[PDB]
């Protein structure tokens, strides 16, 4: 599972 | 039962539900697009089949997806990473993963020559770990601390790609007689 | 790999614990017992699978007469997985903590009355230290009995 | 000069150092254009919206070449398409020689439909840019997209033969899908043609070596040979896309047709079994065999020798894998199912076999419950949860047999139990959220949710899930404020009668009711906002795919995008929220808890205002509202033989168009009627509403087409429906009920007469339809 945060 | 084909953008808002549904990581649905538009044949899905949310036409609905790219930030020879994978819970245990993860693997070598494969996965989740430490062969190449959201701590996993290797022939038999192709299914 | 194998405790499979202990051993364990464990005493946690699926668990302490070394405060198996070595699994693991964290000393506190688990105990090397501990367990539903101390040096 | 300078920090992000100047500008010349709207687009990009317009709009009210593209950009940016055209060619047509706005051009006419001027523009780029072979693959699109294959094909076929042996290895993906999509384009053209289908072949087999796509090389080449009628030589390439993928019916079932053998049982049987040895592993090789054959000896042999390996394994889904073999063989299969793994349970032990035990509990517990045995269903299940509390999937099964009992809270509650054992897990947790939004239990669901959801910056999960496009959480909320509306209102009419603290109740009781009946409608407005932003999203791609090189995929966009408004969530949304709306319309014809705002907060503060969706349900225009924020966008795009007949009759019924509503009536009844009490109930309701009185020529259209089917000159309409339409017609019935006002037809003998009609449903079906539509 990819994370998209920042 | 399950079928097993290729992705396309008719699958990315199912495949956008089922993300939902199965994991906390979530995108919006131009990255799907994004994908599916850049790497028209990496991505596999899972559905059910009749014969004669998730529902994409009469009978068929979605219950498994692999979300696939390749690295486009260099400069490295071509790789590959999976940046979803989810298969709704009542069908798990199955081997869908498995299926959809072999394609998904042989189509990252054959299409795009990529030399390896990346990934991120938690560190709790065991599920995951044993499908690609055990299964598949994924070697663990770092830790990457507080990496999600919550804080939990990732496993940066990566596996090498050779084409002859990844033939979904080759894994058949859970423990030999093939299809040479030739003639006859009438013997 | 072996069909039983052991993986750890996080706050997300907390509640399997729980109903592990529950069933296993109705009335011991507050609700705030669990809770402690990974609201933030060392504690020592782990569950058993068998087929991947959650059948059993440990719950151990460090503690620093004698009363010293890994005090055993919970270990479960549901009952149709009993008789498969999962049981001495977690055992094992828990005399491994006692000798990973430099102790001599594995001890448990079980209720008088329960002989089939005393024999058990006593059958994986343990042995009884003095007699009949007058009121020590304490249920939640206020009920009280004796219960009896088990020791088991570990070299 | 200097407005010049504010110009290079628009490309250049420094948009306040950007403004600091044109502030300087417009101090000593407010009436420059340029000035204004280049401040425009720069107050927008960081942006303070409501100026930027009001910038833009006094600089339009005046009326350069650079001035006309900076306009053009804020329009794109602000989604006016269209506009943004008008002054991107104003640029060109006031002497521009910036090259670059024919290809902005070709994306926004590509993103309006209009591809007869996109040909245009991708025409004219072409030609001052043909360097970049990404211009090659727009333009030939762009020829095919306008009918023009042959010209399409000939300018891929020029890129070709100027590039023979100059692709580069980072140019051979995009080189290998344009080669395909040249196939792809032939191919159509051959049609059912002999020759023409020889020379698209021919193409097939010398770009083989340098197509990636062998998969869709494949199944090309499959449907070539079989539109050639060499079915045998097509046979042999279904054998090597099934050893690919030996996992996907499909290409199973093309096999059939391809040797001949899709005829006799005989013949296939022998195939499969066949190919069982290849792979053994896999699904069709043991499933198909299943759907054709009766001679139980040989198929019960075979369906004990599919499911029970299965069950020896414990795998979760083997009794979805065989409900269609139920569904669609009801009578032949499950009572033979039945007895052949209730006597192997009846083999197992629970202590020595305790995987396959609990999971042909877990079988059985399903199969009673499609077969309505709900004892029978739980009997089971329990079974398998005593002796292993740990499988969450136990606890889910089990709710489901509470929930078609009717037992919403009851199942709510048993998946909530599963959950506790398993916080790491999204999917238990949505299906938790759901039932107890099935309850009408709002507060547990959001708290619920919220476990999974980024809450940075809220209370709650509401907003990340809207931000995340979250239709299923935010459909199933909409009806179940929706519910809670209603209930709330047949308690406040109950409020009403009780006259002999109670107006103390009915304030509160009257606030609940405009805040259900809000957020409801609120609810259901986030879904259309997700589908119009899906449209929206493929403004890129009018570019990007031509420069990555994936025509093929890029004209599956366009499709996709031509159905955005027709899909299963878009239409769910619409048809519920049609309710309130048409209901606003019937209506009309005939703070200190600002508070509790913060926790149904859906849209950051900034733009949404109206956060309980009051002025929402307080329109003066309801249905002019439904059309534009629903209906319109799915009439466009939806086919016929998909289209709500019922939904667009309803529709026009309220906005005086009658004749719209016969046509909507008479296509129904082309394609399901005439006989079905739908088609009846609307037809009386339509009839009722030509003369005299009514406030609205539809006459003449009645008696034309179905004199026979009704005694048109005019009596006992509901005697009449039961006697041509059949008591039994559920949902003819309801539709009339809900115009019991505009045609009186005894409502109260039709209320019983559905009531004694709903014996035959199920409890929760029942139940529903007695509390929320009666
Ligand atoms: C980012 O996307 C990478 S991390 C993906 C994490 N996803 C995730 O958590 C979503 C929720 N989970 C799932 O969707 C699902 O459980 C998967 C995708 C993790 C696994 O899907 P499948 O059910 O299809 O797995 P299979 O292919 O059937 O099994 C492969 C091997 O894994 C073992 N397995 C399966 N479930 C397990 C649990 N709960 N615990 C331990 N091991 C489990 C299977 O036994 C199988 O092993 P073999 O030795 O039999 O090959
Ligand atoms: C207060 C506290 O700290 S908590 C107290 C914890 N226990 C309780 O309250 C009761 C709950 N749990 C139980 O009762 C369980 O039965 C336990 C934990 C006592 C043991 O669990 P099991 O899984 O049965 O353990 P295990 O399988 O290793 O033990 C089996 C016994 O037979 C032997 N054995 C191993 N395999 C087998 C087999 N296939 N068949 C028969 N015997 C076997 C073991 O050596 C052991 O010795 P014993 O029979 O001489 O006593
Ligand atoms: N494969 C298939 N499924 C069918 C068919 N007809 C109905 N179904 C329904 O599929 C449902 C399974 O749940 P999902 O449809 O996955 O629910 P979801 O969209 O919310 O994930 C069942 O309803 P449910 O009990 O309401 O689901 P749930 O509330 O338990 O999620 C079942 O009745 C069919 O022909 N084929």
């Amino acid at each position: 599972s990819y994370s998209m945060e920042h | 039962p399950i079928n097993i084909r290729r992705a396309t953008i008719n699958d990315i808002i199912c495949m956008q539900n089922a993300n939902l549904h199965n994991l906390p990581e979530n995108y919006m649905m131009k990255y799907y697009m994004y994908h599916i538009l850049s790497w028209p044949e990496a991505s596999f899905v899972a559905t059910t089949t009749t014969l004669d949310p998730t529902y994409l036409a009469p009978g068929e609905k979605l219950v498994g997806y692999v979300l696939v790219k390749m690295n486009d930030d260099q400069n490295e020879p071509p790789n590959g990473h999976i940046t979803s994978l989810s298969v709704m819970r009542t069908y798990r245990r199955m081997g869908i993963a498995e299926n959809l993860m072999r394609q998904a693997l042989f189509a990252l070598r054959e299409v795009h020559q990529a030399e390896y494969v990346s990934l991120h996965v938690r560190q709790s989740n065991r599920a995951a770990l044993h499908l690609y430490r055990d299964t598949l062969a994924f070697e663990v190449l770092s830790i990457e601390k507080s990496y999600y959201q919550d804080g939990e701590d990732a496993y940066a996993m990566k596996k090498v790609l050779k084409l002859e290797e990844l033939q979904i022939s080759n894994f058949t038999h859970r423990r030999k007689l093939e299809d040479d192709l030739e003639s006859d299914l009438l013997e | 790999r072996d069909i039983c194998t052991l993986d750890n405790v996080y706050a997300n499979n907390l509640g399997m614990l729980t109903k592990l202990a529950h069933v296993t051993v109705p009335n011991l364990y507050q609700d705030a017992f669990f809770s402690a464990l990974f609201a933030e005493d060392v504690h020592f946690t782990q569950m058993a699978y068998y087929s991947e699926i959650p059948v059993g668990g440990l719950v151990a302490k460090l503690v620093p007469l004698s009363l010293k070394g890994i005090q055993i405060e919970f270990l479960g198996v549901l009952p149709n997985y009993r008789h498969k070595s999962i049981g001495s699994k977690l055992l094992k693991f828990a005399e491994d903590k006692c000798s990973e964290c430099h102790q001599h000393n594995v001890f448990v506190y079980l209720p008088a009355v329960d002989d089939l688990t005393k024999q058990w105990f006593i059958a994986h090397g343990f042995e009884q230290v003095g007699e009949t501990v007058n009121n020590f367990i304490k249920g939640v539903n206020g009920d009280e009995q004796d219960a009896i101390l088990l020791k088991k040096h570990i070299s | 000069d200097q407005f010049l300078e504010a110009l290079k920090l628009y490309e250049g992000k420094q948009y306040k150092k950007s403004l600091k100047l044109l502030d300087a500008i417009l101090k000593k010349d407010g009436s420059h254009v340029d000035s204004l709207a280049l401040k425009g687009l720069d107050l927008y990009s960081v942006g303070e919206k409501d100026d930027a317009a009001s910038y833009v709009a006094n600089a339009i009210r005046k009326i350069s070449p650079i001035c006309c593209h900076v306009l053009g950009i804020y329009m794109r940016n602000t989604k006016e398409y269209k506009e943004s055209i008008k002054w991107f060619t104003a640029a060109l047509n006031n002497g521009s020689t910036n090259k670059q706005i024919y290809r902005d051009l070709a994306t926004l006419q590509s993103q309006i439909g209009d591809f007869k001027n996109a040909l245009v523009s991708r025409k004219k780029y072409w030609e001052a840019f043909l360097g970049y072979r990404a211009n090659w693959t727009s333009l030939a699109v762009a020829q095919d997209v306008n009918g023009e294959r042959q010209q399409a094909i000939n300018t891929l076929s020029q890129f070709e033969k100027l590039a023979e042996g100059k692709i580069s290895d980072s140019e051979k993906y995009e080189h290998s899908e344009c080669l395909m999509y040249k196939n792809d384009i032939m191919y159509k053209a051959a049609s059912d043609n002999q020759d023409k289908l020889q020379n698209v072949l021919k193409h097939l087999n010398d770009i083989e070596p340098c197509v990636f796509d062998k998969f869709g090389l494949l199944e090309r080449k499959a449907t070539i040979y079989m539109k050639l009628g060499q079915l045998k030589d097509a046979s042999i390439v279904y054998r090597t896309l099934i050893k690919r993928n030996p996992d996907n019916f499909k290409y199973y079932k093309l096999l059939e047709v391809s040797l001949g053998i899709q005829g006799d049982n005989k013949l296939k049987k022998a195939l499969y079994g066949k190919l069982e040895q290849f792979y053994p592993r896999c699904e069709p090789p043991k499933f198909i065999p299943l759907t054709f054959l009766q001679d139980k000896e040989e198929l019960s042999k075979k369906l004990r020798e599919y499911v029970l390996p299965q069950l020896e394994r414990g795998v979760p889904a083997t009794f979805s894998n065989v409900k269609p073999l139920y569904q669609r063989r009801k009578s032949k299969v499950s009572p033979l199912l039945e007895k052949i793994v209730l006597d192997y349970l009846s083999g197992l032990d629970p202590t020595q076999d305790p995987i396959p035990f609990i999971w042909t509990n877990y079988y059985l517990s399903q199969h009673f419950l499609f077969l309505k045995d709900f004892p029978k269903a739980q009997e089971y299940i329990d079974a398998a949860l005593d002796h292993t509390p740990t499988l969450v999937e136990f606890y889910i099964l089990k709710a489901r047999i509470l929930k078609h009992l009717g037992l919403m809270d009851t199942a709510a509650g048993i998946l909530e139990e599963g959950r506790q054992l398993d916080l790491q897990d999204r999917f238990i947790n949505c299906k938790t959220v759901k039932y107890f939004l099935r309850a009408n239990n709002i507060d547990k669901a959001v708290e619920v949710a919220s476990l999974f959801t980024k809450n940075d910056d809220s209370v709650n999960g509401i907003k990340d899930l809207h931000l995340v496009e979250a239709s299923w959480f935010i459909v199933e909320q909409a009806e179940a404020y929706y519910r809670l509306y209603l209930d709330r209102k047949k308690k406040l009419d109950d409020l009403a009668s009780l006259k002999k603290q109670i107006a103390n109740d009915i304030k509160e009781n009257q606030w609940l009711v405009r805040k259900y009946k809000g957020l409801a409608l609120k609810r259901f407005n986030a879904i259309p906002k997700f589908y119009k932003q899906f449209e929206d999203d493929q403004l890129d791609f009018h570019s990007y795919c031509m420069r990555k090189g994936t025509p093929r995929a890029y004209l599956e966009m366009l499709e996709w995008g031509k159905a955005l408004y027709t899909k299963p969530m878009y239409v769910r949304a619409m048809k519920e929220a049609s309710k309130l709306y048409f209901q606003m319309h019937d209506d009309r014809l005939k703070k200190r808890k600002e508070t509790e705002a913060k926790s149904v907060a859906a849209y950051p503060s900034d733009q949404d205002n109206d956060v309980f969706g009051e002025k929402l349900i307080e329109t003066s225009t309801p249905m002019e509202d439904f059309a534009t924020e629903f209906y319109n966008n799915y009439s466009m795009q939806v086919r016929e033989d998909e289209r709500d007949y019922i939904l667009d009759f309803e529709f026009n019924y309220r906005i005086g168009k009658l004749a719209l509503c016969f046509a909507s009536l008479n296509k129904f009844a082309k394609r399901f009627g005439t006989t079905s009490g739908l088609f009846g109930s609307m037809a009386i309701v339509l009839l009722h509403a030509t003369r005299n009185d009514t406030p609205f020529v539809v006459t003449k259209s009645l008696e034309k087409e179905y004199s026979e089917n009704f005694p048109l000159n005019e009596f006992d309409w509901l005697n009449f429906y039961q006697e041509k339409f059949g008591k039994n017609d559920i949902n003819g019935l309801l539709f009339l009920y809900r115009y019991r006002d505009d045609v009186p037809i005894g409502s109260s003998n039709l209320k019983e007469m559905i009531i004694s009609s709903l014996s035959p449903l199920e409890p929760h079906s029942q139940n529903e339809i007695l509390q929320y539509y009666l």
